[PDB]
């Protein structure tokens, strides 16, 4: 009995002793429009395969990362401008 | 001249150097008024370092081009007195200590508690032991030669 | 001796602190020990903090061993009184743990068999060298 | 009400502890068996809360050191006065206190 | 397209390569067979 | 007086009296022959 | 007949995991029951690091020093 | 989990036990001493390894000896 008076070791109710409570999980219904919530049941499967989303996100996050770089022209970032100065000797002539 | 180095009272840095430090010290010298202590302080450190510079040049010391007294450890005799005299000078007087303090160590081993007498040293026992290090030497001597310097466990 | 056969005796009167059973109860074992307190009094709980054990006896659940026989040997020595602790799985079986036999382990009591026992002095293992390339170490033979 | 409450000599004045060292307890008041002993000496050499576990010793020893603090306090302060008055220039900067 | 090849190859090593490797790791960490 | 020189025979005691006597030894040498760099006497 | 030392005979420790290892000691007392492992009880000037000046130690990891 | 031996060394003076946070340890008959008393070491698998045991051993060097091993939940003193 783990409802009794300062008893909480229900040996049979050993979720209630140790602890296995939902501190805020709520068994209440689907609040959403069944509609929203048939569009994106439908429009977000292709992504519920973690093995196809894995390898997904891997080749299309690479795949956009090393295009945008390529096609960045010399607005976005400085490094694939250039110089855009006279180079400057160095100490010693240049050495 | 050994090593490449003019002695030190030949050297014209030495004595750049000791006037350097002679005009630094006069320097301030002049604020202050010539009879006062500060003053007279002044004089006694300036013909303080006057001396130290000629005593730097009579006793056989070396300068470099940096201008600075080397000292010569080697063994050349003309400079014994930079390494070798003070080092024996050392040796005794440092094997007095160790030979004074084993001495003390051998003759408290034999109490009760001997550690009582590490922390409160027994003064008139430490006092009978000091000179027996005087001449510490022979009796180190003697004692490698008799045994009794090194335990046999 | 038949072990004591853990019931769900009272606990002790705790206003709750932040040192109880997170996640090794869930889904591992956690303990619970039991102390026949002969009066109420208080006492400081090796979980932080300071409960009042009732009258008669007592149960608490605690997280591990350590704890439990802390607060054991504490009451042994300042309260005097008789404890004895468990370990619970989270599918059950209880198992007994402390005495193991009735009696302290302190006390050499028949039964109890040799067991983490080398019949030799500490210094004569052999090396490394000996049992290299095999599944034992200089301690096991 | 708040009386005065004090009793005389509880401690004898003497030079007998101070020759025993590490009086203070019992596992020090036996001598060195190491050089640990030096340091848990000096290490709990004003632990009086591990001396004597009585308040009233305790307490006694922490307003007589605090005496002996104040002492060297007041010892301190008498040498900052007199290096003041006999070793420093306090009235040339008196005189001119923004360049000297 | 050389001078390209740099903007290419640092992400690709030192964020996707990166990311691939700590992925696959991590997956390796916590297998059970 | 009996127990101060067992308290003046302790370790502490008795090093800061033999090196304060070492040191005044050492500080009025070095006023009386200061700046030395070489052993001259032979 | 006792066996062992006597309980004032001096003796060295022939024990390599000791910390008397060739360091000389007294015998407190001899155990002389034939069961005992390590019946010879030495008595050290010096303690070891755990602050303990005896063991317990066999008669093979004894010898009776001739001093 | 970690591996607590004990050596015929044990004097039986019921120290190693006495400390002992986890009760590994417990005190069996034996007849290799005066007080005819030896601690064993069956509840292995709960020992944390603070060596409260061997830190109590009056012995000239030890006589329980713990060697670290396997560390377990229960051996890395770990309440969650
Ligand atoms: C060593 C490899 C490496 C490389 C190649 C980059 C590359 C970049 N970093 Mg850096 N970064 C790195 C390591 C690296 N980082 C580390 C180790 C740290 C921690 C100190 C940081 C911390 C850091 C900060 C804090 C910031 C950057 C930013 C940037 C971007 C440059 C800013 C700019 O001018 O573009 C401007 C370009 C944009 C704003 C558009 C971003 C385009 C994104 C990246 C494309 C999305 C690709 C894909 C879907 C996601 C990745 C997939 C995965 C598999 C890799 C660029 C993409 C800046 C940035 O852009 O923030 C996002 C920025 O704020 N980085
Ligand atoms: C590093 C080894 C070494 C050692 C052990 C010694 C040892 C000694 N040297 Mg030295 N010496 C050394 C290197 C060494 N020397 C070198 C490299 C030089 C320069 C060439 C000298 C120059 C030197 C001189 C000029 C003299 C010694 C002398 C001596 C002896 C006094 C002593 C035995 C003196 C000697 O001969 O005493 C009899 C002496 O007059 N040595
Ligand atoms: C009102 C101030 C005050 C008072 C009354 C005390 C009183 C006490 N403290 Mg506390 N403490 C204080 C301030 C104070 N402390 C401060 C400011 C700190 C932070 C550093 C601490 C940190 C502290 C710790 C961490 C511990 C104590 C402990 C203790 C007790 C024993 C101390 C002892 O015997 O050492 C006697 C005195 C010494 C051993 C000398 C200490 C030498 C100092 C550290 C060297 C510095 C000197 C100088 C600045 C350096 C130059 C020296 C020169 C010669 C080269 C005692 C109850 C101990 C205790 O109760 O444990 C049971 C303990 O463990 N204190
Ligand atoms: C109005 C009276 C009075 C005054 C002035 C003080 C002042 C002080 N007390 Mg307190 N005290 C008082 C009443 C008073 N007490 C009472 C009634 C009690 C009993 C409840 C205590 C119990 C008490 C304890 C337990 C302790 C103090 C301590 C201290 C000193 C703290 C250090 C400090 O601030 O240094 C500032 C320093 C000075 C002002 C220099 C002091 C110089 C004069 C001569 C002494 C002050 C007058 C004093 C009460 C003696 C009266 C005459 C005497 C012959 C009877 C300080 C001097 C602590 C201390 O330092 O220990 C010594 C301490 O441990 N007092
Ligand atoms: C010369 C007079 C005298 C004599 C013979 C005694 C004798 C005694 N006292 Mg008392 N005492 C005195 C003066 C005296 N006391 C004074 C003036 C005070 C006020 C501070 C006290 C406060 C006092 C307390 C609170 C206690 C004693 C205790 C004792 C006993 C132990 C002494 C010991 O081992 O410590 C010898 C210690 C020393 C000699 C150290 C001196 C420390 C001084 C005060 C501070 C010096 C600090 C220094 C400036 C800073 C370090 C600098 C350094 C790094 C260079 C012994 C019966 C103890 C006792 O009986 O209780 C069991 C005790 O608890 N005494
Ligand atoms: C503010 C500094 C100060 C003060 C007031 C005290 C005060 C005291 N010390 Mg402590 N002590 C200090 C600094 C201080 N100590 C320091 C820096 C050390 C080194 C770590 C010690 C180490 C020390 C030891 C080891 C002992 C004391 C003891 C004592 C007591 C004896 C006083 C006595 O007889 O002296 C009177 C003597 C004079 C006035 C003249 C001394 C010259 C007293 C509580 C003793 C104690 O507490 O015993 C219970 C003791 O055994 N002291
Ligand atoms: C915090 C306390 C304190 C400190 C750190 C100093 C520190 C110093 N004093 Mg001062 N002094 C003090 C208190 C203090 N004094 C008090 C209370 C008095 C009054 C008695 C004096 C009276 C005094 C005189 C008369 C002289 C000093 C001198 C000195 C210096 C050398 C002392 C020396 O080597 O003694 C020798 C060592 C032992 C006695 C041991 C040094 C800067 C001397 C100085 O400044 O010379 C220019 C000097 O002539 N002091
Ligand atoms: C261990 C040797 C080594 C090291 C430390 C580097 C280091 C580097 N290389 Mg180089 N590289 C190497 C071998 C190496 N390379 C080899 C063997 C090849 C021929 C396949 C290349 C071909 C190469 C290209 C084409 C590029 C780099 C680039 C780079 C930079 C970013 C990392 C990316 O590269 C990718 C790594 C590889 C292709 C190596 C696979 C093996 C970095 C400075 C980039 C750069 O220039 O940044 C400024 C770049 O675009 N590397
Ligand atoms: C370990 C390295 C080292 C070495 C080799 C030296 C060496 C020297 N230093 Mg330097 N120094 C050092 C570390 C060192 N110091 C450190 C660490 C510091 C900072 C604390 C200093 C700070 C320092 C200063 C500030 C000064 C020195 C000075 C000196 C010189 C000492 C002159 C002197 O007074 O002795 C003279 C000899 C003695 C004091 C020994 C006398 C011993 C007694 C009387 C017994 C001898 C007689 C005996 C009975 C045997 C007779 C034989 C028979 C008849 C029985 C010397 C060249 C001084 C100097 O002149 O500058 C060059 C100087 O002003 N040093
Ligand atoms: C001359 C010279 C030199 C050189 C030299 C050499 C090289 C040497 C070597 C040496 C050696 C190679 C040595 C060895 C030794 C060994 C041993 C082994 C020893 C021992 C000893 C002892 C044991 C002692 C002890 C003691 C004493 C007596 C005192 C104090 C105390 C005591 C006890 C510590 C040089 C060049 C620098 C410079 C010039 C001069
Ligand atoms: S502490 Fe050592 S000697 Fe004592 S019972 Fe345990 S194993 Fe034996």
């Amino acid at each position: 009995k783990y409802g009794d008076k300062s008893v909480y070791f229900d040996l049979e109710d050993l979720g209630n002793t140790t602890g296995q409570w939902d501190v805020y999980g709520s068994d209440a219904p689907s609040p959403y429009n069944p509609l929203q919530s048939k569009f994106f049941e439908t429009f977000a499967a292709p992504f519920t395969k973690r093995g196809l989303l894995l390898k997904f996100l891997i080749l299309g996050g690479g795949s956009l990362l090393t295009y945008v770089s390529a096609n960045s022209t010399g607005d976005v970032l400085p490094i694939k401008r250039g110089p855009q100065e006279p180079p400057k000797l160095g100490p010693r002539g240049k050495l | 001249d050994i090593s490449g180095l003019t002695p030190c009272k030949d050297s014209k840095q030495f004595a750049k150097r000791e006037k350097q430090q002679i005009k630094k010290l006069e320097s301030s010298l002049k604020l202050y008024a010539p009879e006062s202590a500060p003053a007279l302080a002044l004089n006694a450190q300036i013909e303080k370092t006057k001396r130290r510079f000629d005593n730097y040049g009579k006793y056989g010391l070396l300068c470099g081009s940096d201008g600075l007294p080397h000292l010569i450890v080697n063994g050349d005799q003309r400079h014994w007195g930079e390494f070798i005299t003070p080092g024996i000078l050392f040796l005794y007087i440092a094997g007095w200590i160790g030979w004074v303090g084993r001495s003390y160590l051998i003759a408290i081993s034999g109490e009760k508690k001997p550690a009582m007498k590490e922390i409160i040293i027994d003064v008139p026992l430490a006092s009978r032991i000091i000179f027996r290090g005087f001449i510490w030497p022979v009796a180190a001597y003697r004692e490698f030669l008799n045994g009794d310097l090194i335990a046999k466990d | 001796t038949p072990p004591q056969l853990d019931p769900n005796t009272p606990s002790p009167i705790f206003a709750g602190s932040t040192g109880g059973l997170l996640r090794k109860a869930q889904v591992e074992e956690f303990y619970v020990i039991t102390w026949n307190s002969p009066k109420e009094q208080i006492f400081e709980m090796p979980t932080g903090g300071a409960a009042i054990m009732r009258e008669g006896p007592n149960l608490l659940k605690l997280a591990r061993k350590e704890q439990c026989l802390a607060l054991g040997t504490r009451l042994r020595s300042k309260y005097k009184i008789t404890y004895q602790f468990y370990r619970v799985f989270p599918n059950g079986e209880v198992q007994y743990l402390h005495p193991k036999d009735g009696v302290y382990p302190e006390k050499a009591n028949p039964g109890r068999e040799g067991v983490g026992l080398n019949m030799r002095s500490i210094g004569k293992n052999v090396s490394p060298i000996e049992v290299k390339f095999t599944g034992k170490q200089s301690y096991d033979l | 009400e708040v009386k005065i409450l004090v009793d005389r000599d509880p401690i004898k004045t003497s030079f007998e502890e101070w020759a025993k060292p590490g009086h203070f307890s019992r596992t020090i008041a036996k001598g060195p068996d190491t050089t640990t002993w030096i340091w848990n000496l000096h290490a709990d050499a004003h632990d009086f809360d591990s001396h004597t576990s009585d308040l009233e010793e305790i307490s006694r020893k922490v307003f007589s050191a605090h005496f002996g603090q104040l002492s060297i306090i007041f010892l301190w302060l008498s040498g900052m006065y007199f290096h003041g008055a006999r070793f420093s220039n306090y009235e040339a900067w008196l005189s001119d206190p923004t360049h000297i | 397209t050389f001078n390209n090849l740099p903007s290419i190859f640092v992400p690709l090593v030192g964020l996707v390569f990166p990311a691939i490797a700590m992925a696959s790791l991590f997956l390796h960490i916590q297998k059970n067979k | 007086m009996r127990d101060l020189k067992t308290y003046l025979s302790v370790a502490p005691v008795l090093s800061t009296l033999w090196f304060g006597s070492l040191a005044g030894l050492l500080i009025e040498i070095n006023r009386l022959f200061p700046d030395a760099l070489t052993f001259p006497f032979f | 007949p006792p066996i062992g030392p006597k309980r004032g005979s001096k003796v060295k420790i022939l024990r390599r995991e000791s910390y008397w290892f060739k360091n000389v000691g007294s015998v407190v007392a001899v155990d002389q029951d034939p069961k005992t492992r390590y019946p010879v009880v030495v008595r050290f000037a010096k303690v070891n690091y755990a602050n303990i000046s005896t063991n317990n130690y066999a008669l093979d990891e004894v010898e009776e020093v001739a001093a | 989990s970690h591996s607590v031996k004990i050596y015929d060394t044990c004097i039986g003076c019921t120290q190693c036990v006495r400390a002992c946070p986890t009760d590994v340890l417990e005190m069996i008959p034996w007849d290799g001493c005066k007080a005819k008393q030896i601690a064993s070491a069956p509840r292995t698998e709960d020992c944390v390894g603070c060596k409260r045991c061997e830190s109590a051993c009056p012995t000239d060097f030890l006589s329980v000896r713990v060697y670290l091993w396997h560390e377990t939940t229960r051996s890395m003193g770990l309440a969650y």
